[PDB]
């Protein structure tokens, strides 16, 4: 996160760090939405141009986390996975269209003061919320500038016009995306990183007071460059498929 | 950079 | 069923330093 603040203890619950076993790093960010289901991008775990493509053993996810290095032991727990499911129309290939992926825990997780999952928006919510100029937060341990913090970080966002989001970049936009962040001549900024991707974009609903995950983080070009948006999978728009996963698996 | 976690995890 | 409401804060009735900033722009 760039131009972000240290996150207080337990503002957000319901992050998840995904951690590669061997060597031991930082993959991206995720989030809880339930005792034994994550949600996170696609390209977290599978981008071919990268040679990317990582499965179920190759992972651990640690939940309840402040400190980026820290193992906090008794205060964050640490899970397996048992399945990975990818959106099958995930598009790496051109623009990470559909870029979403759900993680299938071992075992059920214990909730706490620093664990909780985060609801998932009815199309209600959605509608009344995904408006440009409203804003949503972002979180994640990535980078600080396009140089790593110690805590998890935050960042509260406006969301961007679409009309705006298209004409500042060459990538081929689609309804499964929205851009978030300030005009250069807004004189506020902010942005995620690498090694935020896969964090939750979240809002929090003025009707029912609960925390909604409206986007994932995605894509962009560069960190808080001047005339440059974030881009962040759109959650709702893709709840078919992942509502199908889960009752199903 | 990041502290060891416990063996059992790392399996 | 119990989603989106923080142990430390909303279920305290406790706001974090920003979440303010949210509201106001709705
Ligand atoms: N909010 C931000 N400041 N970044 O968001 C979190 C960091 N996420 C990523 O690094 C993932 C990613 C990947 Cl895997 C490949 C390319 C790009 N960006 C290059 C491109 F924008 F040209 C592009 C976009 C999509 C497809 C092809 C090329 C990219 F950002």
């Amino acid at each position: 996160i760039v131009e972000g603040s240290d996150a207080e203890i337990g503002m957000s619950p319901w992050q998840v760090m995904l951690f590669r076993k061997s060597p031991q790093e930082l993959l991206c960010g995720a989030s809880l939405i339930s005792d034994r289901w994550v949600l996170t991008a696609a390209h977290c775990l599978l981008y071919p141009p990268w040679d990317k493509n990582f499965t179920e053993n190759d992972l651990l996810v640690r939940i309840g986390k402040h400190s980026r290095t820290r193992y906090e032991r008794n205060i964050e727990k640490i899970s397996m996975l048992e399945k990975i499911y990818i959106h099958p129309r995930y598009n790496w290939r051109e623009n990470l269209d559909r870029d979403i992926a759900l993680m299938k825990l071992k075992k059920p997780v214990a909730f706490s003061d620093y664990i909780h999952p985060v609801c998932l928006p009815d199309r209600e919510t959605a509608a009344s919320l995904l408006q440009a100029g409203y804003k949503g937060r972002v979180t994640g341990w990535g980078n600080l500038k396009e140089g790593q913090p110690s805590v998890l970080q935050v960042v509260n966002l406006p969301i961007v016009e679409r009309p705006v989001c298209k004409d500042s970049t060459r990538i081929r936009i689609t309804d499964n995306m929205f851009c978030a962040g300030y005009k250069p001549d807004e004189g506020k900024r902010g942005d995620a990183c690498e090694g935020d991707s896969g964090g939750p974009f979240v809002m929090k609903s003025p009707f029912n007071n609960r925390w909604y995950q409206m986007g994932i983080v995605s894509w962009g070009e560069g960190c808080d460059r001047d005339g440059k948006y974030g881009f962040y999978t759109h959650v709702f728009r893709l709840k078919k498929w992942i509502q199908k996963v889960i009752d199903q698996f | 950079d990041f502290e060891e976690i416990p063996e059992e995890y790392l399996q | 069923a119990d989603c989106g409401l923080r142990p430390l804060f909303e279920k305290k009735s406790l706001e974090d330093k920003t979440e303010r900033e949210l509201l106001e722009s709705y």
